[PDB]
Parts: C-alpha cells; sequence; structure tokens
C-alpha cells in the first residue's frame, strides 16, 4: 500500500497474509474455513496467516493455518487476469474474534469509499515493504475512467479504485487482499501499471460478480 | 501495460536490483533495460 497509513492491530481482522515461506499475497477471511484471494496468488502449500499485524514478528497469538484446498476460478485467465479470484480453504477452522468480512449482495457504485489493506510495497519509486498492516481509504472510480486508464484491459469483473492523481494505491504484495466498502468485500487487489502512478489506478477483482460461485464453491468443498 | 499482478515474488535482476515480481522485472527491462534478465529468485545480494 503506497500513500496509505498504519491500519492498527486487529482493525482489519479479515485481512490474512498468504505465506509460502514469505508473505506474498493478502486474502480476506470470508468465514472461519475460507479465504478469498487473487487467482494469480495461487501457490501449492499456502499457509494462511490470520490475526497478523506485524507480519515479520510472531506476536504469539496469530494463526498459521495451511491451505487445504486452493480453488482458482475456473474462468481465471492468467493473461488478462479476468476472474482473478481464488478460494482458499483452511486445513482447520480459524479461531474467531480475527473475523470474517461480509460478501456483497449488490455491487458498489463509482464513488464508494473503500478500505484497501496489505503488506505490499509502500513506495512507488523504491521499495519499502512494511511490517505492520497498511491501509488505504480509496474510492471506486468510474468504469469509463478505469477503462480510459487501462484501455482494452478492463473487463466487467474488474474495477479501478484509488486516485488518478497518483500517490495512493495498492502495490506488489497487496494481491489477494481486501477492498471493503460499506462493510462488504467488493474488491480483491489484482493489478495495475506500477503503483501509485498518475492515471494508473489499482485494478481490483469485482467480488460482487462471484458471490454465487463463492457460495457454490464453499457449499460443495 | 506494463501492467503487473500485485503479487510479491521477489526476484533478482542482472542489474543487481531486487524486483518485486518477475513481471515488474519484465517491465523495467521493457522501460529502460533491454539486457535486463532475471539472475535468480529471491532478493539480490546488495
Ligand atoms: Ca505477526
Amino acid at each position: 500500500i503506497v500513500g496509505g497509513y498504519t491500519c492498527g492491530a486487529n482493525t482489519v481482522p479479515y485481512q490474512v497474509s498468504l505465506n509460502s515461506g514469505y508473505h506474498f499475497c493478502g486474502g480476506s477471511l470470508i468465514n472461519s474455513q475460507w479465504v478469498v484471494s487473487a487467482a494469480h496468488c495461487y501457490k501449492s502449500g499456502i499457509q494462511v496467516r490470520l490475526g497478523e499485524d506485524n507480519i515479520n514478528v510472531v506476536e504469539g497469538n496469530e494463526q498459521f493455518i495451511s491451505a487445504s484446498k486452493s480453488i482458482v476460478h475456473p474462468s481465471y485467465n492468467s493473461n488478462t487476469l479476468n476472474n482473478d479470484i481464488m478460494l482458499i480453504k483452511l486445513k482447520s477452522a480459524a479461531s474467531l474474534n480475527v473475523a470474517s468480512i461480509s460478501l456483497p449482495t449488490s455491487c458498489a457504485s463509482a464513488g464508494t469509499q473503500c478500505l484497501i489493506s496489505g503488506w505490499g510495497n509502500t513506495k512507488s519509486s523504491g521499495t519499502s515493504y512494511p511490517d505492520v498492516l497498511k491501509c488505504l481509504k480509496a474510492p471506486i472510480l468510474s468504469d469509463s475512467s478505469c477503462k480510459s486508464a487501462y484501455p482494452g484491459q478492463i473487463t466487467s469483473n474488474m474495477f479501478c479504485a484509488g486516485y488518478l492523481e497518483g500517490g495512493k494505491d495498492s502495490c506488489q504484495g497487496d494481491s489477494g487482499g481486501p477492498v471493503v466498502c460499506s462493510g462488504k468485500l467488493q474488491g480483491i487487489v489484482s493489478w495495475g501499471s506500477g503503483c501509485a502512478q498518475k492515471n494508473k489506478p489499482g485494478v481490483y477483482t469485482k467480488v460482487c460478480n462471484y458471490v454465487s460461485w463463492i457460495k457454490q464453491t464453499i457449499a460443495s468443498n | 501495460d506494463c501492467a503487473c499482478p500485485r503479487v510479491l515474488h521477489r526476484v533478482c535482476g542482472s542489474d543487481g536490483n531486487t524486483y518485486s515480481n518477475p513481471c515488474t522485472l519484465d517491465c523495467a527491462k521493457h522501460e529502460g533495460k533491454p539486457d535486463l534478465v532475471q539472475v535468480h529468485e529471491g532478493p539480490c545480494d546488495p
């Protein structure tokens, strides 16, 4: 997260870190057994890390739980990143309260302020990986401005959120992570051209399109 | 482009810079370093 701020411990209880030796993606706990993340975050042997603030320091109260299944969307396109959504099932249920974030019943509209979080890079120019979870308040941007920012690259399963002006964005390391607006997980950190660049906002997976599939996938796994 | 997924998969460039993922490496190559190549996975040694 570039241009953001320190969330505070436990303030983003549904934020998980996906770890395969090092933190590499975020995810959102959506119930005690399941995490949503980006499908490009797919790895074998994911360990999900819950109740993290400082990813680098084991406070002693975190939960490190292995992914038992990692289910990419079967329309996930690694080339376009369309349907960049993945459901991770926890080997054992997480101990709650850590908390899940609600899935949307409606899509969010342009203008909706959201909370984006992660331990991704905090710098546009250099690299600055944080230890504590970083947060960014950012509004969903209009579709037409998303698409003009990224011509030919934006599908109906994507939205842009952030600032066209630059300076405030998600970044590498934030992938899979939540965009939560009005108490609903609306976005997953997916991609963008660099980070916090002028006219290159973050592009997120439009979670609302996947609520039926998430439900079908959870019910049948 | 140069549009990259926002996954962290630190790699090491032939320029001795650590890139956040193969893709951002790929972008730096495409932006100003044609001979830029991935040497190995993980951060470069400084
Ligand atoms: Ca920790």
